[PDB]
RNA sequence: AAGAACCUUACCUGGUCUUGACAUCCACGGAAGUUUUCAGAGAUGAGAAUGUGCCUUCGGGAACCGUGAGACAGGUGCUGCAUGGCUGUCGUCAGCUCGUGUUGUGAAAUGUUGGGUUAAGUCCCGCAACGAGCGCAACCCUUAUCCUUUGUUGCCAGCGGUCCGGCCGGGAACUCAAAGGAGACUGCCAGUGAUAAACUGGAGGAAGGUGGGGAUGACGUCAAGUCAUCAUGGCCCUUACGACCAGGGCUACACACGUGCUACAAUGGCGCAUACAAAGAGAAGCGACCUCGCGAGAGCAAGCGGACCUCAUAAAGUGCGUCGUAGUCCGGAUUGGAGUCUGCAACUCGACUCCAUGAAGUCGGAAUCGCUAGUAAUCGUGGAUCAGAAUGCCACGGUGAAUAC
RNA sequence: AGGAGGUAAAAAUGUUCAAA
RNA sequence: CGCGGGGUGGAGCAGCCUGGUAGCUCGUCGGGCUCAUAACCCGAAGGUCGUCGGUUCAAAUCCGGCCCCCGCAACCA
């Protein structure tokens, strides 16, 4: 909903996934940067994001893009 | 819990300020700062001097810092020198001019904070409250303050249940805004805990 | 109310023709402070009312207003809990007073339209008094006689 | 009256690390009920994390029959709760036998399941524990075994 | 409030000085509609690059005093509680009980 | 809590620190500092460079950085029933005491009671009481009328030009501005009353009786509240309950309540035109104009640290038109899509705009709250806080009642 | 001042010890 | 063993005799009054009709067996 100059990332997730891109699908990506928004070159890999306890896998579906990986990792437990 | 503190009544309409310098919002707080700085740091450093109070002031660039206080000597210190010294450090710490002045308070037993000093530093040596507090009232009564009311607060004789205990001579009109007023706070810190102490003095009504 | 005297506050006469009387009424019919929009049902409600019955404005508007004020009402008397309806006479004041007040209440409901045709669809009702303004006004009547044991 | 503190400790992390990755939102499966034995195999599932689904099993298998990108490999490093099998040769109080062995066993047992009659005359009680130290599975096991109406005392898959 | 609290505060501004104000360039001009390039992209990027304090937005404007962080009159730099203890002393120039 | 995305933050999770994040002390070394890279969530780990400076203990530096050790350091860890400081409260209720004398053996009473009277132990009279004090009022701030002084960035009546904008001469009258003042005192009169206090009515008056508002809250009650503003006695931890970092949580949601906003419409919504405010805020901030954009906004960007410029053309209102009592042009929730700004960051978790959607709700059970005058009700404006983030709070003016037997 | 008349339905309960 | 009755919300009882649609009272739940509980007031949820099978379009209800409980009878022996 925002942020109109550019998607947002970070660093070292890119430069992660890059490095994980070119040396194929390797081990599953163990990131903090929740913030973080998919990008096109991540479709295929299994990065975990950390969501408080966890690092809870998600495999990069096409559908997802432009969505902040939070979005992929519930946070709040309920019944 | 009650009584609005009485200076701060009496501020525009009788009493001045203990500061009288002009800034905008700009340097504002910034001054304040250093002015908080300077009372705090000063009273340590003459803790031992009897000071009464010390008004700051800024005219332009500008810091003096008049100590109203019992004994200018041990203040000014020999051949005024410590006052230079105080001086250095001072400047020191509001990075200006500051122009520090002095005058003696000619009664320290009409003084408010005077007498909390001398109350506080009993009851720091141990002295029963009770005899301090009829002391302070009996002098402050004799010497000429037209009316006079101290109180204690706290643990008090080491009780183990804190409770406060007071007294009062003559006219002390409170609510009486024209009416002078000379309020102020200090407290003890006996090997029991912290115990305060208030003192009013009615020295004149208009 | 205790002991506080009260000071009957003076009401602007009506600016059209002066009716203190229909001032207050409109101040009683006003809602909410917007006062210049109650005048303008009080005025066009009341010009459709000497339209209509043929009378003009005010004196129709007494005619019509007489016709709802109560004379006496209940009051609620009691010793020590016995609590029960008593009948009295109404303050002249407070008698066309409670008058346009129950008018502006039958006036509430009877959803025509504006509201200044359903108000003066009420006066006019009560200018053969039959509308639901002097229902109420019988009701306390009713409330006074059924009753009427007390003095 | 007796029936999380085993997947408390999963819900304290450790366990499962899966490519060497730590602190993942694993959870053993089911139709396969994977302990520290054939090691495991991990398979990533939309919600949920990462589900340890055992190594080799036939629903792991379809999974490996869809989408194998999901499937991943699995470890340990430094177990809990499984569920024997442990047919008799029919009961009428002879579930005491099997009520009997428990006090020096120490895991906690869950669900007590069974069923007996619904063809030839023989139960078929089933049970859910929490096991610890991988020996200790095969310590008790045999005991289960040696009571004679008890002619199947294995672990179930 | 917590020393540590008051130290971290210090910190943060010393960051928020050492880069931002004199490298917000980046957030700046570099995050305009000129450099439509990778340039801009990277700029937003060289920018997590930084400290994550530093950014103003992480002062928390504590009581110069105390270091209570709520009530905090941006005007007086004091704690309301302390703004007041102050004020009724008279520490304050000018400032009186406003009554009307 | 005057404002939780990170921060805040005290809590969780994991990764980390130990004389530490912060202070004084001493020994040694190194100016400080600044530039860029690799790993890592970052903390930090490894660095690669670079720079070496104002007095000379002239074998120095004061410094700031690093390391070492021991004192300590540090705690938003418990105890508000160990405390100060501070606050709510009964309650702006009119009460609460004491000195002395006197009565009673004494706890105590008397005073302060009683007749009147007041908003008031206010005042008068009497009274074994005489006095005094904290309070009540007065003094204070604001507003209400007028006078005097001053005339910009305010004002425009009088004359002039008017490109009709107080725009320019120029005017000091006026609104106003902000100081210095006048005025209200039961002072005047009538009557009631003990020739008492006072009270009832009238006069003049801007103002009539404490004019309206506010500030000001007695002795104390609750062993009220706060150890998390702060300070402090204790006690407790001190390779940790302390410290740093990332993400997280304080925003979870079968449910209960309190406090508010928006509605249920016609004294109305909606479209067009058009009228009159006050009070404020403002510079790593308010930001016209002008331009593109449906707008939220974006670009350029004057003036402005201020009776100047900006926020910022007020809305209710009035005029005209339409809808015509329908869940309906009511209601705006909820939801999808597309976007804006702040900010490292908008997923959890921001505010806002557009298009789309368009629910409950057709004046609310028992019960309950506020309110006596420019108040309630209704209407919009601004400020603190704050990068952004209110229907809350704080303050401003507009419209303007009903009733008090 | 002497006096008689009328004049107020129901509405339970509160654990123990504990402040110079 | 024999004859009859009954088994219905957490409890006590109607409705069954004449089939479609199970009601009252207390209790339970939420709100209110109160300093607070009770009472009182407002609103609300609840019962596979003992169990099994049958007849019927439909079974709480008509029919049967079974489980349970109460009542009566159990004599001349």
């Amino acid at each position: 909903r925002s942020l109109k100059k550019g998607p947002f990332i970070d660093l070292h997730l890119l430069k992660k996934v890059e490095k994980a891109v070119e040396s194929g699908d390797k081990k599953p990506l163990r990131t903090w940067s929740r913030r973080s928004t998919i990008f096109p070159n991540m479709i295929g890999l299994t990065i975990a994001v950390h969501n408080g306890r966890q690092h809870v896998p998600v495999f990069v579906t096409d559908e997802m893009v432009g969505h902040k990986l939070g979005e992929f990792a519930p946070t709040r437990t309920y019944r | 819990g009650q009584k609005v503190h009485p200076n701060g009544i009496r501020l525009g309409i009788v009493k001045p300020w203990n500061s009288t310098w002009f800034a905008n919002t700009k340097e504002f707080a910034d001054n304040l700062d250093s002015d908080f700085k300077v009372r705090q740091y000063l009273t340590k450093e003459l803790a031992k001097a009897s000071v009464s109070r010390i008004v700051i002031e800024r005219p332009a660039k500008s810091i003096r810092v008049t100590i109203h206080t019992a004994r200018p000597g041990i203040v000014i210190g020999k051949k005024g020198e410590d006052v230079e010294k105080l001086r250095k450090v001072v400047a020191d710490i509001a990075g200006v001019p500051a122009q520090i002045n002095i005058a003696e308070v000619r009664k320290p037993e009409l003084d408010a904070k005077l007498v909390a000093d001398s109350i506080t530093s009993q009851l720091e040596r141990r002295v029963m409250f009770r005899r301090a507090m009829k002391r302070a009232v009996q002098n402050a009564m004799r010497l000429g303050a037209k009316g006079i009311k101290v109180e204690v607060s706290g643990r008090l004789g080491g009780a183990e249940i804190a409770r406060t205990e007071w007294y009062r001579e003559g006219r002390v009109p409170l609510h009486t805004l024209r009416a002078d007023i000379d309020y102020n706070t200090s407290e003890a810190h006996t090997t029991y805990g912290v115990i305060g102490v208030k003192v009013w003095i009615f020295k004149g009504e208009i | 109310p205790r002991r506080r005297v009260i000071g009957q506050r003076k009401i602007l006469p009506d600016p059209k023709f002066g009716s203190e009387l229909l001032a207050k009424f409109v101040n009683i019919l006003m809602v909410d402070g917007k006062k210049s929009t109650a005048e303008s049902i009080v005025y066009s409600a009341l010009e459709t009312l000497a339209q209509r019955s043929g009378k003009s404005e005010l004196e129709a508007f007494e005619v019509a207003l007489e016709n709802v004020r109560p004379t006496v009402e209940v009051k609620s008397r009691r010793v020590g809990g016995s609590t029960y309806q008593v009948p009295v006479e109404v303050r002249p004041v407070r008698r066309n007073a409670l008058a346009m007040r129950w008018i502006v209440e039958a006036a509430r409901k009877r959803g025509d339209k504006s509201m200044a045709l359903r108000l003066a669809n009420e006066l006019s009702d009560a200018a053969e008094n039959k509308g639901t303004a002097v229902k109420k006004r019988e009701d306390v009547h009713r409330m006074a006689e059924a009753n009427k044991a007390f003095a | 009256q007796l029936q999380y503190t085993p997947q408390n400790r999963s819900k304290d992390n450790g366990r499962v690390v899966v490519e060497g990755v730590g602190n993942l939102m694993h959870h053993i499966a089911r139709c396969c009920q994977p302990i520290p034995g054939d090691e495991i195999v991990g398979f990533i599932t939309q919600g949920r994390g990462i589900s340890v689904h055992r190594a080799d099993c036939e629903q792991l298998a379809e999974l490996r029959s869809h989408a194998p990108e999901r499937i991943v490999d699995a470890v340990w490093g430094e177990g809990y709760s499984l569920v024997v099998r442990v047919v008799a040769n029919d009961r009428s109080g002879l579930l005491r036998d099997i009520t009997t062995i428990l006090a020096n066993e120490k895991v906690n047992v869950l669900g007590v399941a069974s069923r007996s009659d619904t063809k030839q005359q023989l139960a078929t009680i089933d049970m859910t524990i929490e096991i610890y130290n991988l020996q200790v599975l095969g310590r008790v096991l045999g005991k289960l075994n040696q009571v004679p109406d008890v002619i199947d005392a294995r672990r179930l898959h | 409030a917590k020393q540590s609290m008051k130290a971290r505060e210090v910190k943060r501004v010393a960051l928020a000085d050492k880069y931002f104000a004199k490298r917000a360039e980046l957030k700046a001009i570099i995050s305009d509609v000129n450099a439509s390039d990778e340039d801009r992209w990277n700029a937003v990027l060289k920018l997590q690059t930084l400290p994550r304090d530093s950014s103003p937005s992480r002062q928390r404007n504590r009581c110069r005093q105390t270091g209570r962080p709520h009530g905090f009159l941006r005007k007086f730099g004091l704690s309301r509680i302390k703004v007041r203890e102050a004020a009724m002393r008279g520490e304050i120039p000018g400032l009186k009980k406003a009554s009307w």
